[PDB]
RNA sequence: ACGGAAAAAA
RNA sequence: AGUAGUAACAAGAUUUUUUCCGUCUCUUCUGCU
């Protein structure tokens, strides 16, 4: 199964400047060859993004698009063309493309932004069950104090729950890093079993771990409760004048 | 009736208004042309303000040095930069006296992280300037050439991937006799052009490689590039940054982070703190000191600037501070704090890019260069630039200007918030012993000041003390810019305190309006700016109503994604149309699809695509959020073809990248870029969580790759997921490139 | 030392023990019995670990080459500590192990166990315990050599087989007398026992560290045993003695009855710099537009330009004093011409000598390097001089008197919200439905929009159309008191040749504006301004119809990218008036305790002053107050320069002194001309900047006589 | 951990 | 001419701290009720 990517580190040793860089350049300073560019990067990219969807074709998706839509709309709206290239790998795009997959595209019967973004509809459902009280209107003595954003597995805390998404992600690259305390194998054990035949990138199931187990504080003016669940509704129940009576549920 | 906007601060106080005396909604001032002339400035005031001290050349570059410490004490209230180096010692011995155990906490954890910092932290600086290109560049690339010329010169420590053992390198590399560099030329082609029939010169950029000589790398390696601060708010005149090589940029990083250490425990350390934790800090240390006031105590606050900062710190000063809180410490951790002062006090500065010349018989315009200003008749320039020229011509080696007093703009702020902090330390009623003692709050030059004492003589006597205190080390304060009153009210770095900080939402102007990523993205950061400001900067309800309405429109017209219902015609607005129609639950499309607009004041915490879920069709949810969508990127599944499934929508879609210059041809070095963006692309199909964490290792990427490929084959025999057939092969094929790499 | 074991030994094993060396960073040359025991190590291991295969059954054969067979153990030390890390995460995370806290050396597959193998000088037994104390609680198989030709295993149960283990001993005891045979045995035996950092200098950076100091001082290591050896003796006492008399802070007291006011500059009168007339401007309405291709802007600007038809021949009234007028009236008959017949969306204008003229092409000198210019015997430098100051004229307090005046035309259309579920979000909805309307019928509010389409249209067209002449219509949409929707074109722009790279680079276009107002009455408001007389139109007012002249005031502007990005977003001044405004109605909520949003809108009191009179200061409602704002973040937005920006920074440190002085909190300066000298650095001609220092002068005299 | 935006201070 | 302001355009090549957001990837179009 792994002969494919053996075969592709064959292709690129082949070539006699890539076998230089990839074995002079150690796994430290891949970082600084990662980030490495010579071209001009762009910048100000809001006044881009006002110009630049007068032209037609100001999306740049994946080779693959050319086989998912067509050339063609209803109305005869070029959704993409090629690019003046002797290559391939890119296609600008036009944005009736975007709404032609969103109006006549193929539908799914697995969603993953139910799972992934989880505490987002955690706290819509705490807004949708919510009861508002009346507002009271007076000098608010608010306290700048450090608050919960996010409040995190109760049993971990922030290093911990990194050890333990790192453990279950990413588990053969965690180095020699054991978790010493007793939840976390718990959890971690708790999460592999969640998480076995996942659909979805690695990355994309670390980020959710890490909204889901790391706590997140910060500095905020805060006029009444600190928990994690008043905190982010602190734009609605609190003002400079003025008080929202407001319960989650 | 004239109208007068200035007539409500009548009725309403300054600091209740002060919202309207910021003009943040028109466009700053940027800096046109070159800054050529904000260096030539910067450099006349840095040896006018210090023109007193000692002139010595130096015996490696040749450079004419200025040394003003220890000099004449100044005999007017100028901006003065002859820092006494006992006062400064005696400040930074005060300052550790009253903080018991503050300089060896710091100077461990300082030890602790020299031992654990490697080299990509060097990563991490916006621009850096490229030495071996005399060229501004990004950190990364800029500290890829420096590693390149390096270890091809035989400085091959940094291959360990310490930063200490590159400052090794560094420190080392100014013993070559020849250095030789990958520097870039042009070839010029005058070529017409095939769309207006015009003569262009067809530049193609190319890569040459000369040697240098050992005063060319060590003015090359101590050079400080210049360039212009653009859109700056509050000033009528523009002013020079700088950006420092790569040899500099290492123990730079280390003052700053022991001198961060250092101001994260002083109280009265405005630095490193931002937003409302600097602003409850600086409350809790303003009740603290209105409660030292007796009953029968006067209390005067000074909002106070500094005059010519930069101009007046000099490097020495630096290394004097660095050398009294390293005390007791190991001399290798001393010395190699002590090398960014050193490398600042033999810095020069890279005078820009010249002028631009018109001769008015041959119609021309041409861009003199700034190393070709020397050989010039001054009988061209105008009577600034004839002036400054003549002013800094003794100053000029090899192209570059030379500025061994003073420093450039925001290279050492936390340890210029170290000696100020210091001064502000000296004025305890303890250390005093006398009718007037003070406290107060810095920055990296901003600072207020709390003077207490009996009577106002006994304040104007403190104002004074410290006045004198600030002179004594090379600090002016800015007597047109400071004013004293008494303590309830001040400004600190634009924080306006009336008993309590007031909001300045017109600060947080700019931040409004399409950010201009994608779809959801600008959605997501439109209602994340306007709920931190209802909660940060007091933004109102009914005006947060009305950000949130004044939002989507920018947004539907920047998208062109109006409602389905419009008369409007756009671009795409017969595939809304078209949606419109055939959708049931029409409260349910987004607004980039053309629907409604969900959001108010209760649900600006929540995103467009959770929010609208349940209103959502199936068929629109199905593809909207469909794992098969073109428009993301999708990874491949690794060893443990196949691609990983989306949870993006179709709205997180990749704008257009232009990265073409005019008239240019830069092929010869992109082609560095793309098999660096190879290299990493198949690194990462060894090692999944590469984009996750940074990897670490000494060994090389091809070592690596082969010993994963190894031991993930052996998992793969030994625990049944592939044959004896696939683990010969890919033994094979592995002993195949270890005989590549061998011959 | 270092020779034998080049000597003795396999080049792998000397590349293998070079790696690891390397990893700790200490070189063989420094320790060379370091390296002999690393190389003895690895050597070790390998020996170990080579011939011994597991066959397809699962038996452990032993081969004497590599004849399709795998090995029986794993590797781990040798490698990199990252890549042994990942070979035991691997090897734990297949089977049910738990991790070695340590490094182990290999692993067998047969029995599945990691094992660590040391090889030491002293006894075996001694090194064993030692090494079982060092690895107690975890279940790490041992097996130690040495070189007195014995071993000892984990519970003496030997895993590998005797042939193996008997060549071990005897490449250890062949070790063992070729270090005795030179000289080198009891010195390694006794060569076992962290090292620290160090950093030196070298001699260049030592020369350059002996001129970086104060000047007493001519070495780097003297300053340091100073620095080190310092203990205070009154230093800053004995150097505050010293320091001269005239270096003091005196704090002169703030009072504003005694101070002066600013002095505005003396010269020529300030000339309109906007990009649009503003009360001037005289509009072409089209209400209910129906026809066909409405919202295209060229069909818009053709539907307005038939509602009037009184088109005479256009003479020039007022020059342009410093360029040719009769450009600008063949531009505009030209304009008008490719107007009148015309096909498509665009109408791009033939580059012709007038209009080539009027915007700007060929003027640029064509660029050049420095090496094809070496011979010129003209190249002098650009000029870098100041601008020219300015006086105040009464114009620019004519426009801000006018653009906070109530329209009968609702300006700016506000998107849909969303339920308004709780009740600081219905409180919310009545604060906004006052805030609109009192604030969408403003003239700021068309300034605003006029200013938004004008730079989004040239934005598109700059960025669409680089090579043609574009005509853009200033074309604005609005909604009368009737509910009815009404288009209105207010002239033309023709946009010049825009290939702007860099942010600050300019595009010039023309500016053709119908007007109805005289340009001989304030003639010092149009310097930059060529009229024409294009037209003449029945005004009818409330008692007569009249014949008033319809003029175009032409000229040549210039934009950038940076100013048509903040010309469209000029929106946002809705925020900076209505934030403010919001907060007032908040503070007095904070003082009464109830919602004080409709005590101040209905009950019009005239509570806030914010007018001057030739009788006093007036006061008006807050409804006034939040037009006033509107209109001044709008002139801030429309007439913004480093001059406003000084300006503001400079003025608002005097506000703020003034507002101290209120507060009887006893203000003092330490240079008051200083700061009036800062002030008035920021006042040369921008008549938005001098319009606001005839504001704080007249605020002044406001606080002077509030005090009286 | 990378990238972008805004602000502050020089 | 004009933009503009200590110097450029008028075609020819991003220094430090804090807050917030996001995550793997090179042609003829200008329409804000
Ligand atoms: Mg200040
Ligand atoms: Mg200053």
């Amino acid at each position: 199964s792994g002969m494919e990517r053996i075969k592709e580190l064959m292709e690129m040793v082949k070539n006699s400047r890539m076998r230089e860089i990839l074995t002079t350049t150690s796994v430290d300073h891949m970082a600084v060859i990662k980030k490495y560019t010579s071209g001009r990067q762009e910048k100000n990219p809001a006044l881009r993004m006002k110009w630049m969807m007068a032209m037609k074709y100001p999306i740049s998706a994946s080779s693959r698009i050319r086989e998912m839509i067509p050339e063609k709309d209803e109305d005869g709206n070029t959704l993409w063309t090629n690019t003046k290239d002797a290559g391939s790998n890119r296609v600008l795009v036009s944005p009736n493309a975007v709404t032609w997959w969103n109006r006549a595209g193929p539908v799914s019967d697995v969603v993953h932004y139910p799972r992934v973004y989880k505490m987002y509809f955690d706290r819509l459902e705490r807004l949708t069950h919510g009861t508002f009280g009346p507002v009271k209107f007076y000098n608010q003595v608010k306290v700048r104090k450090r608050v919960d954003i996010n409040p995190g597995h109760k049993d971990l805390t922030s290093r911990e729950a990194q050890e333990v998404i790192m453990e279950v992600v990413f588990p053969n690259e965690v180095g020699a890093r054991t978790l010493s305390s007793d939840a976390q194998l718990t959890i971690t054990k708790e999460k592999k079993e969640e998480l076995k035949n996942c659909k979805i990138s690695p990355i994309m199931v670390a980020y959710m771990l890490e909204r889901e187990l790391v706590r997140r504080t910060r500095f905020l003016p805060i006029a009444g409760a600190t928990s994690s669940t008043y905190v982010e509704v602190l734009h609605l129940t609190q003002g400079t004048c003025w008080e929202q009576q407001y319960t989650p549920g | 009736m004239d109208v007068n906007p200035m007539l409500i601060f009548l009725k309403v106080p300054v600091q209740n208004a002060i919202s309207t005396t910021f003009p943040y909604t028109g466009d700053p001032p940027y800096s046109h042309g070159t800054g050529t002339g904000y260096t030539m400035d910067t450099v006349i005031r840095t040896h006018d303000y210090s023109s007193r001290g000692i002139w010595k050349t130096n015996s490696e570059t040749g450079a004419q040095q200025l040394n003003p410490i220890d000099g004449p004490l100044p005999e007017d209230n100028e901006p003065s930069g002859y820092a006494q180096t006992d006062c400064v010692l005696e400040l930074i011995e005060g300052l550790d006296r009253s903080h018991p155990g503050l300089f060896e906490t710091a100077c461990q954890e300082t030890i602790d992280a020299i031992q654990q910092t490697r080299v990509d932290k060097l990563t991490q600086g916006r621009q850096t300037y490229d030495w071996t290109l005399n060229r501004n560049q990004p950190a990364a690339t800029a500290l890829a050439n420096t590693i390149e010329v390096f270890r091809k010169n035989g400085y091959k420590l940094n291959e360990s991937g310490r930063l200490i053992d590159f400052l090794k390198d560094v420190l080392l590399s100014f013993e070559n006799d020849s250095m030789e560099v990958t520097t870039h030329f042009q070839k010029k082609k005058r070529i017409r052009d095939n769309h207006s029939k015009k003569m262009i010169t067809q530049r193609t950029i190319g890569k040459k490689r000369v040697k240098l000589t050992k005063k060319n790398y060590l003015i090359r390696a101590l050079t400080l590039n210049t360039m212009t601060k653009d859109a700056e708010r509050g000033k009528l005149k523009r002013r020079a940054i700088a950006t420092p090589g790569m040899q500099i940029r290492g123990f730079v990083y280390f003052v700053e982070l022991l001198a961060r250490n250092i101001c994260e425990r002083l109280e009265q350390s405005g630095l490193p703190v931002g937003g409302n934790e600097k602003k409850a800090k600086l409350a809790n240390v303003i009740k603290k000191m209105m409660a030292k006031s007796t009953d029968e105590e006067l209390s005067y606050t000074i909002t106070g600037d500094n005059t010519k900062w930069n101009e007046n710190q000099n490097p020495r000063i630096f290394l004097a501070m660095v050398l009294r809180i390293t005390a007791g410490q190991p001399e290798w951790f001393r010395d190699l704090l002590a090398v960014a002062p050193i490398m600042f006090s033999n810095k020069v500065a890279r005078l820009g890019r010249g002028y631009m010349f018109e001769s008015k018989s041959m119609h021309l315009r041409t861009q003199i260069s700034a190393e070709n200003l020397s050989d010039i008749n001054l009988r061209y320039f105008n009577e600034d630039t004839k002036k400054k020229i003549e002013k800094i011509r003794h100053l000029m080696v090899e192209g570059t200007a030379s500025l061994s007093p003073g420093m450039m703009m925001g290279m050492f702020n936390m340890l210029s918030t170290v000696l100020g902090v210091s001064v502000l330390n000296l004025g305890q009623r303890e250390i005093l012993k006398r009718t007037y003692w003070w406290d107060g709050l810095q920055s990296s030059d901003d600072f207020a000041l709390i003077i207490n004492g009996h009577f106002k003589e006994d304040i104007q006597q403190g104002v004074n003390h410290f006045y004198r205190t600030c002179k004594l080390v090379g600090i002016n304060m800015s007597q047109k810019k400071s004013y004293i009153n008494k303590t309830g009210t001040f400004e600190f770095t634009s924080f306006f305190y009336r008993y309590g900080f007031v909001a300045n939402f017109s600060m947080e102007l700019p931040s409004f309006g399409v950010a201009g990523n994608n779809e959801s993205a600008d959605m997501s950061i439109g209602t994340t700016v306007i709920k931190t400001n209802m909660i940060n900067n007091d933004l109102g309800p009914a005006t947060a109503q009305m950000a949130i309405q004044l939002f989507i429109k920018d947004y539907r017209y920047t998208y062109r994604c109006h409602r389905g219902d419009t008369n409007l015609e756009t671009r795409r607005t017969k595939s809304i149309k078209r949606l419109w129609t055939e959708t049931i639950s029409k409260a349910g499309l987004l607004v980039a699809d053309g629907g409604p607009n969900p959001y108010n004041l209760r649900n600006l915490h929540i995103p467009e695509v959770c929010l609208k879920w349940s209103l959502m069709d199936p068929d629109y949810r199905g593809r909207l959020c469909n794992p098969n969508n073109p428009f993301v990127h999708h990874m491949e599944v690794e060893s443990t073809s196949l691609e990983y499934d989306a949870v993006a929508t179709t709205h997180s879609w990749t704008p257009k990248r232009n990265r073409s210059i005019l008239n240019t041809n830069q092929r010869g070095i992109l082609e560095d870029e793309r098999i660096y963006q190879k290299c990493c692309q198949v690194f990462e199909k060894f090692f999944p969580s590469s984009t996750y964490r940074r990897p670490i290792g000494m060994a090389s990427m091809l070592d690596a790759m082969l010993s994963r490929a190894r031991i993930d084959a052996r998992i793969d025999l030994e625990s049944g997921r592939i044959s004896s057939q696939d683990f010969s092969e890919i033994t094979n094929t592995c002993k195949a490139i270890e005989a590549l790499k061998r011959q | 030392m270092e020779n034998f074991v080049r000597t003795n030994f396999n080049p792998m094993i000397l590349e293998r023990a070079e790696k690891t060396m390397k990893e700790y960073g200490e070189n063989p040359q420094n320790e060379g019995n370091k390296f002999a025991a690393i190389s003895t190590h690895m050597e070790v291991c390998f020996m170990y670990s080579d011939f011994h295969f597991i066959d397809l059954e699962g038996n452990t054969i032993v081969k004497e080459n590599d004849d399709m067979l795998k090995h029986r153990f794993e590797i781990i030390e040798g490698q990199e500590r990252n890549i042994a890390w990942t070979i035991v995460n691997s090897i734990c995370n297949m089977t049910e192990n738990s991790k070695p806290r340590f490094l182990p050396d290999l692993y067998d597959y047969k029995t599945n166990k990691f094992i660590e193998i040391g090889v030491t000088r002293r006894k075996v037994e001694d090194y064993y315990y030692e090494a079982a104390s060092k690895l107690k609680g975890e279940n790490v198989y041992i097996h130690i050599f040495s070189f007195d030709g014995e071993e000892m295993a984990t519970d003496d149960e030997y895993i590998l087989d005797e042939e193996s283990r008997a060549r071990i001993k005897t490449r250890l005891f062949v070790l063992r007398q070729e270090l005795a045979t030179a000289g080198l045995w009891d010195s390694f035996r006794q060569s076992e026992k962290t090292l620290e950092e160090e950093f030196s200098y070298p001699p260049t950076f030592q020369r350059l560290a002996n001129q970086s100091l104060p000047p007493s001082f001519k070495d780097y290591h003297q300053f340091k045993a100073y620095v080190s050896s310092f203990k205070a003796n009154g230093n800053i006492e004995a150097k505050l003695g010293a320091m001269s008399e005239k270096v003091n802070a005196q704090i002169e007291s703030f009072d504003p009855r005694t101070i002066r006011e600013l002095e505005l500059p003396e010269g020529k009168f300030c000339t309109q710099r906007s990009k649009f007339l503003l009360m001037d401007a005289m509009k072409l309405s089209v209400l209910n537009p129906a026809h066909e291709g409405e919202g295209i802007p060229m069909k818009d600007a053709k539907a307005c330009l038939d509602t009037f038809w009184g088109w005479k021949k256009a003479t020039i009234i007022k020059k342009h004093e410093k360029g040719v007028n009769t450009n600008y009236l063949m531009i505009w008959e030209q304009l008008l011409e490719s107007i009148k017949e015309m096909e498509g969306k665009f109408l791009n204008l033939k580059k012709t000598n007038h209009l080539k003229w009027g915007l700007g092409e060929g003027q640029a000198p064509e660029k050049m390097d420095f090496e094809d210019c070496k011979e010129v015997p003209d190249l002098f430098q650009y000029k870098s001089e100041p601008p020219e100051k300015r006086k105040l004229a009464s114009w620019i307090q004519s426009e801000f008197n006018k653009a906070s005046e109530l329209t009968n035309s609702n300006w700016i259309e506000f998107d849909e919200l969303g339920n308004d579920v709780a009740p600081i979000e219905h409180i919310a909805s009545r604060r906004r439905n006052f805030f609109t309307a009192e604030v969408s019928q403003c003239r700021a509010s068309e300034y605003i929009m006029k200013a938004v389409y004008i730079n989004t249209a040239l934005l598109n067209s700059s960025c669409t159309a680089m090579e043609e002449y574009q005509v853009i219509p200033i074309i604005t949409k609005c909604r009368d008191t009737s509910g009815q929707r009404r288009t209105n074109l207010y002239g033309f722009i023709i946009k010049g040749r825009s290939h702007l790279r860099n942010d600050t680079d300019v595009v010039n276009f023309i500016s053709l504006e119908f007007s109805l107002t005289d340009p001989r009455n304030e003639i010092h408001k149009w310097e930059k301004y060529c009229v024409l007389e294009i037209g003449d139109m029945e005004i009818r007012t409330s008692i007569s119809t009249i014949m008033k002249p319809v003029y175009l005031y032409v000229r040549t502007n210039g934009t950038s990218k940076i100013k048509m990005k903040w010309g469209m977003e000029m929106r946002r001044c809705l925020l900076q008036s209505l934030q403010q405004v919001e907060s007032m109605i908040e503070a007095e909520s904070a003082v009464k305790e109830k919602d004080m949003t409709e005590p101040f809108f209905r009950n019009r009191e005239n509570d806030w002053p914010i007018g001057e009179s030739p009788q006093g200061i007036e006061k008006g409602t807050i409804g006034k107050v939040c037009r006033v704002l509107l209109a001044k973040s709008v002139f801030n937005s429309i007439y913004a320069s480093a001059q406003l920006e000084g300006f503001s920074a400079e003025s608002r440190k005097l506000l703020l002194l003034i507002q101290a002085f209120r507060d009887n909190l006893d203000p003092g300066t330490f240079d008051l001309k200083g700061l009036y000298e800062a002030i008035e650095e920021c006042i040369i001609n921008d008549p938005w900047v001098l319009l606001n220092a005839s504001w704080f002068n007249s605020f002044l005299k406001a606080v002077q006589l509030s005090m009286g």
